[PDB]
RNA sequence: CGUAAAAGCUUGCUUGAUUAACGAUUUCCAGUACGAAUCGAGACUGCGAAAGCAAGGCCAGCGAUCCUUUGCGAUGAACAAAUCAUACCAGAGGUGUCAGAAUAAUUACCACAGGGAUAACUGGCUUGUGGCGGCCAAGCGAUA
RNA sequence: UGCAAGGCCGGAAAGAAAUUAGAGGCACCAAGUGGGCCUUCUUCGGUAAGCGGAGCAGGCGAUGCGGAAUGAACCGC
RNA sequence: UCGAACCACCUAGUAGCUGGUUCACAUCGAAGUUUCCCUCAGGAUAGCUGGUGCUAGUAGAAGUAUUGUGCGGUAAAGC
RNA sequence: GUACUUCUCUCGUACUGAAAGGGAGAUGCAAUGCAUCUGUGGUGUGCACACGUCAAAUCCGUUUGAUUUGCCCAACACC
RNA sequence: CAGUGUCAAGUUGGCAGGUAUUUGUCUGCCAAAGUUAAAUACAGAGUAGGAAGACCGAUAGCGAACAAGUAGCGUGAGCGA
């Protein structure tokens, strides 16, 4: 019988067997061996494609948003159009010499803006840019 | 020939199921010791190697610290510090800060317990370095370590009769403390029965 | 059964609680609202077969001074009269 | 492992277990949680005394993150002080400072009495937290 | 199973005795009662206010609580494959004090007083003779036995 | 088709336990209060005492030893 | 069952038929509800000179989840206010199939799963019915 | 004050209720079973039954062996 | 093929119902009863039973007697 | 496949309340203060204690004190 | 979201701020136009190329190891060795 069994809750009643009759809607992740070759394959011949620029862009910190997170620090999309102006960078050039831009950001405190706009000018001194 | 007995037979658990090859060799250990010797330790630490893992509960140094401080009280003040045997293994406690130097036998320590123990100024052995030191266990504390308030333990029960304050089994713990579990739901599990 | 309109209370107008309002709004009438809503069969159950015939008496002890209604509640009886022991 | 089974170790046995006169079937108990009021009212109402209510009210948009308070102990706080960082807090008398919501631990609960004299930084600390600290030598601070 | 009330199958049981009626005892009124002692749980009607159900009725147990005018008496239960130590509530009227040990109450009051009489006390008195022996008897009157039809 | 038959025999073969002995669930609870208000009041001193007199020996275990 | 200077009768004065912090228990029992009881505690009380008696009329007379409803004096989650709703609490509206689905037929045109767990059938069994017989005949006619 | 009372307690106490003393106590997990039948004793209903419903114990079921020629149940075992 | 055709599909529809369910030996070993159920061809819950046990256990042992000590209103009896 | 991995999450070390929310060390003086280790009693391994006991000899079976580990029962405190 | 009725406002704004309503504040955002790679799904065209396996081993593995969707069946949809 039953009997001191928690009450099970499966959720497993909505076709997801492929059985003969259903298609099935099951995602087994037989290939993600594959796929971590398949991208670091990518992101190998991806970078020496274009060499001699970094791969990943530049992102600012950003701090995360709830009251769970909010002490911890993260990389965020696109600095502002305020940290590119407080270091002088025109935000449609910045945003084509791997410093990425995000004109949504609205740099509530200028503390947080103080972090980025000096992360700013350490990549605008280590970068040579040269011509073409 | 009519017997009744047959049921009288209790499970003794006549070896172990561990498969641990250098808890084999404390067991031929203290099947010698605890047969061929008139050791009242060796036959009690003996049945207790055997034991499961889940019957071989851990003692923390707290409780080790304790009732060997319940012991060091009565003594002759400068006689010995007494083993302290545990047929489990010992495990660290933040809530203990200081330390007696105090010997101690386990089959296992934490990394946290064995220096704690280490740093505190005691020397943690093992059963073949205590069958060199006392191998009848004179002057040996033989403990066991808490195996209640385990959460298996407390499971045991039915949680719906009454003066049964077992925790049922339930994934949400906001589930069940509906009808049943209120004063105003029909019936209130009585929280009290004279058993 | 009778019972007086004045009770005595050391601790005195009664009502005989008759309530029934049948809000609308009310949360398990609003998702009723919705619920039995449109197509299907009359999405709920309804009493049908017959009932307790006599009904059992709450009877609020409203005291005369000015709050804090009480409520009492008697037994089943058919027919029940305030009439106050004539 | 197939071999471990017990209908693979009763093979012969031509019931596997399950009996002669009460022939194993499909569901025949209702299928699933059925009848938790009607015939199975006896296992529900003495193993699950709670289940089959409605209590307490609604919190419609219940998000975790405004929700968050997890606690330490008083006797649990030297578990944030490593002995080197206890080591300074035996040298030129400076006081750990423990930081709690950096590992977590929004909360600063007063539980035993605290071991080590420090001074905690946590957003929320209980009365009888925030006395035992105050009185072994540290001091609560409140932090966000 | 029509009826199975409280109160069932119990006409000889709660029923008074022959010529022995009404109010009860000025003793078992005046008697005194302790957590500890034994009980005889004999419901006696005439008070119909506070029996216990018929099956505690021959039952004698433990006093575990003496409230001012009713007695909790522990009673044995043996329900089916256990006993249950049942915890009835009834006034003092359904109460004896059970004799029960004035077997070796009275026993050993006397039994030790002489086996310390025996072992030191100041003397030691003779006591109750042998039972079970022989003896060359002598006869007073003979007799026989044929029929008597 | 009620029957009874075989119970009394099941009832003997794990045995009719018997009863737990007073000493197991003396619970004096529920029961009348004054006395247990009073038999908590004399707990609490008789533990009281308990303590204090554990506090001697230790005392006396030392200085005369 | 019980009761006789009452528990019945008459009168008196009354609301203890109330809140009960409900604490425990009994019966049903799985030692789970429920229902009804028992022992209490805290008030506030009534009746008594008092001890005491009373938390109905003994013991049958009653009802879960949800919903509705009233009483009783925290939330609606960016804040604030009042409504509105909800919540906790205690009750009421009720499930008589009374541990609580919301319910009419007919099938000989019928179909299925099975059942000798269960009828017609059949095998028995039942020995009283229905029909046959014995001794004894007030006497019939003591018997053709 | 001291009796008595509870929670205690130390000083002190031994037996001049038979037997087995075939070890007590709980705990956990889990089946199967939830159609019984016969029988002894007694006994409710029925004209009766190889009948229906019970109480007790024993059985059969789930079990042979031995013998009542023969028999799930009887007698032995 | 018709009191609702035929083909394919949902569909391996559901079945408290019927049938079947593959080796050995060893160790033990039952139940047809309780309560609840639109329940009475089924379940759930106890009991019975197995396994694993934990534990200081000639004891909190007993389908037994003795001893005291209660209880009862059937047989017989008596109208 | 193996090897490495900060980061995070996850379970839990703390529970409770419907919710706002709150949130458990012990002892002495107090009705908060100060030193700041089993919490109480009971049932209770092992060992050390002395205690004698046919005891080959003297090590162990007997046992009584000590602490009692686990466990359980009772009732403290605290949330 | 749809359908019908109704049908706005204008940054003294509009919508969103998971309990309805009114009155306020605050926060985000600016619907009713449009395009947009990658990471994601798929072995169907194997198209092109493949590589593998604790798989099955001819009653198995696809229905089909072979002139297999074939022979043969069905009025046909289809069925199918
Ligand atoms: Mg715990
Ligand atoms: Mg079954
Ligand atoms: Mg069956
Ligand atoms: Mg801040
Ligand atoms: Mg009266
Ligand atoms: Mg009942
Ligand atoms: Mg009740
Ligand atoms: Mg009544
Ligand atoms: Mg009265
Ligand atoms: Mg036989
Ligand atoms: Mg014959
Ligand atoms: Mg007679
Ligand atoms: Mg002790
Ligand atoms: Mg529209
Ligand atoms: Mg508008
Ligand atoms: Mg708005
Ligand atoms: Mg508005
Ligand atoms: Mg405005
Ligand atoms: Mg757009
Ligand atoms: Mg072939």
């Amino acid at each position: 019988p039953k009997g001191n069994n928690a009450i099970p809750h499966v959720h497993q009643k909505k076709h997801w067997n492929p059985c003969s009759s259903q298609k099935g809607n099951v995602k087994v992740f037989l290939n993600q061996p594959a796929q971590k070759h398949r991208r670091r394959r990518l992101r190998l011949l991806k970078a020496k494609k274009v060499f001699p620029r970094p791969l990943k862009a530049l992102r600012p910190q950003v701090n995360c948003p709830t009251v769970r997170h909010n002490m911890k620090r993260r990389l965020g999309r696109g600095f502002s159009p305020a940290e590119l102006k407080a270091a002088g960078l025109n935000p449609q050039y910045a945003a084509t010499i791997g410093i990425r831009v995000d004109s949504r950001r609205k740099n509530k405190s200028e503390e947080g803006m103080n972090v980025n706009v000096q992360r700013l000018k350490t990549y605008m001194s280590k970068l040579v840019l040269f011509p073409m | 020939d009519l017997t009744g007995i047959s049921k009288k037979s209790r499970v003794i658990r006549h070896h172990t199921y561990s498969t641990n090859p250098y808890i084999k060799l404390l067991i031929k250990l203290y099947k010698f010791l605890a047969k061929r010797t008139s050791s009242g330790f060796n036959k009690v630490v003996y049945q207790r190697l055997i034991k499961s893992r889940s019957n071989r509960a851990p003692i923390s140094l707290s409780r080790i610290a304790v009732v060997m401080k319940r012991k060091a009280v009565f003594t002759a003040k400068s006689k010995a510090a007494p083993i302290a045997v545990v047929v489990g293994d010992v495990l660290d406690d933040v809530r203990m800060a200081r330390i007696p130097a105090m010997r101690v036998c386990a089959l296992r320590f934490s990394k946290s317990a064995r220096q704690s123990i280490v740093a505190a100024g005691g020397e943690c052995l093992t059963f073949d370095q205590l069958a060199m030191i006392a191998p009848t266990g004179k002057n040996t504390y033989l403990l066991r370590g808490r195996k209640s308030g385990r959460e298996s333990v407390r499971h045991f029960g039915a949680s719906g009769v009454p003066g049964s304050h077992s925790k049922p089994y339930a994934t949400n713990r906001g589930k069940e403390t509906k009808r049943g579990r209120r004063t105003g739901r029909s019936y209130k599990r009585k929280a009290f029965r004279h058993v | 059964v009778n019972y007086p309109k004045k009770k005595v209370m050391h601790c005195f107008k009664v009502v005989q609680y008759k309530a029934g309002k049948a809000r609308l709004f009310a949360r398990g009438k609003r998702r009723y609202d919705r619920k039995q809503s449109g197509y299907g069969g009359q999405t709920k159950p309804v009493f049908h077969k017959k009932a307790k015939t006599t009904k059992k008496i709450v009877l609020k002890l409203q005291c005369s001074g000015c709050k804090s209604i009480r409520q009492v509640v008697l037994k089943r009886t058919k027919h029940f009269e305030l009439n106050d022991k004539k | 492992p197939t071999r471990f089974k017990k209908c693979r170790h009763q093979r012969g046995s031509t019931f596997c277990g399950y009996g002669r006169v009460g022939k194993h079937r499909k569901h025949e108990s209702g299928r699933g949680n059925a009848g938790g009021m009607h015939h199975h009212r006896i296992n529900f109402d003495k193993y699950h005394p709670g289940y089959f209510g409605k209590l307490g009210m609604d919190h419609y948009h219940r998000k975790k993150n405004p929700m968050w308070k997890p606690t330490i102990n008083l006797n649990n706080l030297s578990r944030l002080i490593a002995a080197e960082e206890a080591a300074k807090a035996t040298k030129g008398g400076t006081l750990p400072v423990v930081d709690l919501q950096s590992s977590g631990y929004a909360k600063l609960l007063g539980n035993g009495h605290i071991q080590v004299p420090c001074i905690v930084k946590a957003r929320y600390v209980s009365k009888l937290a925030d006395k035992k600290i105050r009185k072994a030598g540290g001091a609560v601070v409140l932090q966000a | 199973v029509h009826s199975y009330g409280y109160k069932s199958g119990t006409r000889h049981l709660f029923a008074k005795k022959f010529r022995k009626h009404g109010a009860p005892s000025v003793s078992t009124i005046l008697t005194n009662i302790k957590v500890g002692d034994y009980v005889d749980v004999v419901a006696d009607s005439a008070v119909r206010e506070g029996m216990p159900h018929k099956y505690y009725h021959g039952r004698t147990g433990i006093v575990w609580n003496v409230t001012p005018r009713g007695v909790g008496v522990i009673i044995n239960k043996p329900v089916r494959t256990r006993t249950l130590r049942k915890r009835i509530c009834v006034r003092f009227e359904h109460v004896r004090k059970s004799r029960c040990q004035e077997a070796f109450k009275a026993k050993e009051h006397q039994f030790q007083a002489y086996l310390a009489a025996k072992k030191a006390g100041k003397a030691l008195p003779p006591l109750k003779k042998s039972s079970r022996m022989g003896g060359i008897v002598r006869p007073k009157n003979v007799e026989v036995l044929a029929r008597r039809v | 088709n009620h029957t009874n038959h075989n119970q009394s025999s099941k009832n003997h073969r794990n045995g009719i336990k018997g009863p737990m002995p007073l000493h197991l669930h003396n619970s004096k609870r529920g029961s009348w209060l004054p006395a247990l208000v009073n038999a908590r009041r004399v707990r609490k001193h008789n533990q009281k005492a308990a303590l204090k007199k554990r506090r001697e020996r230790i005392a006396a275990f030392a200085a005369k030893n």
